[PDB]
RNA sequence: UUGAACUGUGGGCCACGUAGUGUGGUGCCGUACCAGUCCCGUACCUCGACGUGUUUUGACCCACGCCCUCGUGGCC
RNA sequence: CGCGCGGCUUCGAAUGAA
RNA sequence: AACCAUGACACCCAUGAAUUGGGGA
């Protein structure tokens, strides 16, 4: 189940059993390096980096060739973003109902919502502070 | 080897029941719906030949509307069914 | 004599024969196949083993060589043991790496801290993906029989029977061999849906 | 959410005996669940098991014969000491004739007439008979 | 219909139907083709749902719409599909 | 208060007891079947392998002494 | 426009994705 | 009689016709 409502989605992907390259991709890991530090330069997320690779150049699951996840990646050259992209994202959805309400008082069922996705940040705040991916002493707001 | 056995080599057990062939369950005396089919073998001719195979249908089974389906696999497994027809 | 070149440095005291004539093999193969006379100056073989049995008719040849090689190698895989089988008749040509393999600690503290690409199941699976590597694993089974048996089916693409059907009675010899594990071997037409060639 | 993988795999097994089945599936599987079943197979229980893998927890498949009553985990997995079996026999088992209580100690998962019989002791785990 | 059906080994009628996930193991649904655009004499590589935009590298044209789904191609071009692996 | 999976539970010979699978070959009776002959009809009769089921190989397990640098190396 | 040659100096190892 | 007079999370479980939303052929 959903963890802040009732829905019960199943929508997700389903990964491969074979974790090989599949031999017609040419393509080799330092060129993929070089496409995903490109990439980031220009400020597209974790997320949108391994889509665009997936939709435009046949790379598929980054991790299988370059063995190396795209969050690692970017660490090493030192490009990584200053907060986790969920936590970022969370946020900002955050900042743009608070500034809807300002103006629609009545909005009580925005209210309603809004609970809801702070009580989201707060408890990923708590675990990036207990695993040491923010700083301590980090406070939303 | 069917039933208890004493210390001694004495079998206790008074009317060792029937176990079903298709759930390898035991036939009880209340049971009322349990049924037994006989099969005669026949010859190369197409004459009978005077020898039976004895089927156990639980009881319950019958009920269910399963009772059918058991048969099928029973009879298969004896060999008096031809499972899929043969090449031409 | 520069042969020994690619054998390593240690066995250049006192080389086998076999390892000898592969020494001289590679590096004539150094000069002549257009594609394999690069990549192949910073390889060397570390050793050659050779099994033979009364079944199995044919001899099989196993090459270890350094871990470090074993991208430069893939580069060149098939077509190498192509030829070496082409050079040496009566024999397959098997190339595997050296792997170390750490013992489990009995302390929780320890185990936390052994590296996963040293741990001996870890080892064992790129030994068999070294064993046949222009095919893959697409299916693993493990059965438990009444008894206390147990086996493992692994099973591989139906596309590539054809080639790799002559290979398959010798390498599970050969996996037996170096791991002290047996095998079985299927094939799978259309892995996806879990059917078996039959 | 699932807090037991072992009563999760007993409570299908002896489900699917209630209905009278010939095989069954579970998932997700672990290695006290494989060391469950290898005890109940030797002693002629279920019968030949296979283990299916997916680069996950896998699945198993096991075949029935029509022997198993009903099987069960205990929880929480209580303490036993090697003058406590008889106790547990008394109140979980239809007769001390037949059934088993499956322990894990310090040597291994194993049944509480091996356990006896090496003297040891430790956490029952189930039941079946 | 006297055959006897097994978990281990399930028959292709039945595999077909059952939703990803769903199978004995799960895998993907997709894969990928090589677009050729009317001229332009490159081939690209595209996936077979593909939500971003898709530009051919000479031509600099849209290849493919995304929609809820499958993606579709522009009328001109026309694909081929890639082995698994 | 309660919480998913994972790092791993060896290999040979002993020796014969035992032991199920399948494996090959062995004889292959008796019947069936296969290919043949007479030859219907529009059924049969004659003649030369294929399948049982007698034995006998390969692994599995149970009874069991030793060895194993008890994965590979690298020594010897 | 590409194209190899000569001297050349300069500065990828991580369990898996419920 | 803020009622399904039926607390929340998770697993298994026989059939035949319908209906709302998304997707594949
Ligand atoms: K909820
Ligand atoms: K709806
Ligand atoms: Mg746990
Ligand atoms: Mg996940
Ligand atoms: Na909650
Ligand atoms: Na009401
Ligand atoms: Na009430």
């Amino acid at each position: 189940v959903r963890m802040h409502g009732n829905g019960h989605g199943k929508a997700a992907s389903a990964l491969p059993y074979r974790r090989t390259p599949p031999t017609w991709l040419k393509s080799s890991s330092r060129d993929v390096i070089d496409a995903v530090c490109k990439l980031a330069k220009k400020g597209l997320s974790p997320s949108r980096i391994g889509m665009q690779l997936r939709d435009s150049m046949g790379i598929a699951q980054v991790k299988n060739v370059t063995g190396r996840k795209i969050l690692r990646i970017l660490k090493h050259k030192g490009m990584a973003p200053e907060i986790p992209e969920d936590l970022y994202c969370l946020i900002k959805r955050a900042t743009q109902m608070r500034k809807h309400l300002e103006r629609n008082t009545k909005d009580k069922d925005t209210k309603f919502r809004l609970i809801l996705v702070e009580s989201r940040i707060h408890r990923l705040a708590r675990y990036y502070r207990r695993v040491k991916q923010l700083p301590p002493t980090w406070k939303y707001e | 080897t069917i039933g208890t056995y004493n210390e001694e080599g004495v079998n206790v057990d008074l009317y060792i029941p029937r176990k079903c062939h298709a759930t390898n369950s035991l036939i009880t005396s209340f049971d009322h719906s349990a049924v037994q089919i006989a099969i005669a073998n026949v010859d190369p001719n197409g004459v009978i030949d005077g020898t039976t195979t004895t089927l156990c249908i639980a009881g319950y089974l019958r009920c269910q509307g399963e009772s059918d389906h058991a048969i099928n696999h029973l009879a298969i497994a004896k060999g008096i069914v031809r499972i899929k027809t043969k090449k031409k | 004599q520069p042969h020994l070149r690619k054998l390593r440095k240690l066995k250049r005291a006192n080389p086998s024969q076999e390892e000898e004539s592969v020494a001289r093999v590679l590096f004539e193969l150094e000069g002549s196949h257009k594609t394999l006379r690069a990549q192949l100056p910073r390889f060397h073989i570390n050793t050659v083993r050779t099994s033979s049995s009364p079944r199995h008719k044919k001899t099989a040849m196993i090459i270890l060589y350094p871990l470090r090689f074993i991208m430069l190698v893939r580069k060149i895989q098939r077509t190498l043991t192509a030829e070496l089988e082409k050079r040496f008749p009566g024999n397959i040509v098997v190339l595997v790496a050296q792997r170390k393999i750490t013992k489990r600690p009995n302390d929780v503290y320890k185990l936390q801290q052994v590296q996963r690409s040293r741990t001996s199941v870890a080892v064992f699976e790129n030994i068999l993906n070294d064993l046949i590597y222009p095919c893959d694993v697409v299916g693993r089974r493990w059965r438990y029989r009444t008894d206390g048996s147990k086996l493992m089916k692994v099973f591989l693409d139906a596309r590539d029977r054809k080639r790799v059907e002559s290979r398959l009675p010798l390498l599970a010899h050969v996996y037996k061999l170096l791991t002290h594990r047996t095998v079985t071997f299927g094939f799978m037409w259309n892995p996806k849906l879990q059917q078996v060639s039959s | 959410t699932m807090m037991s993988v072992l009563a999760n795999a007993l409570r299908c097994i002896a489900g699917a005996e209630r209905r009278g089945k010939r095989q069954v599936l579970i998932r997700p599987s672990s290695k006290v669940v494989v060391k469950f079943l290898q005890v109940m197979q030797k002693h002629g229980y279920i019968g030949e098991f296979e283990i299916v893998d997916d680069h996950r927890a896998g699945k198993i498949v096991v075949n029935l014969n029509g022997r198993l009553n009903k099987c069960g985990a205990i929880c929480p997995r209580f303490d036993c000491t090697a003058r406590d079996f008889e106790k547990w026999v008394k109140n979980i088992l239809p007769s001390r004739q037949f059934g088993f209580v499956v322990l894990t100690t310090s040597l291994g998962i194993m049944d509480h007439e091996e356990a006896r019989a090496r003297n040891t002791g430790g956490k029952v785990l189930g039941f079946f008979y | 219909g006297f055959f006897d059906s097994d978990l281990s080994y399930p028959t292709v009628r039945t595999e077909r139907m059952k939703h990803k996930r769903r199978r004995l193991v799960q895998g993907p649904n997709s894969y990928f083709m090589d677009v050729k655009c009317p001229g332009c004499k490159n081939i690209t590589v595209v996936y077979s749902h593909a939500t971003s935009e898709v530009k051919c590298n000479g031509c600099a044209t849209l290849l493919c719409r995304p929609t809820g789904g499958k993606a579709m191609l522009v009328t001109g071009c026309g694909f081929r599909k890639k082995p698994d692996h």
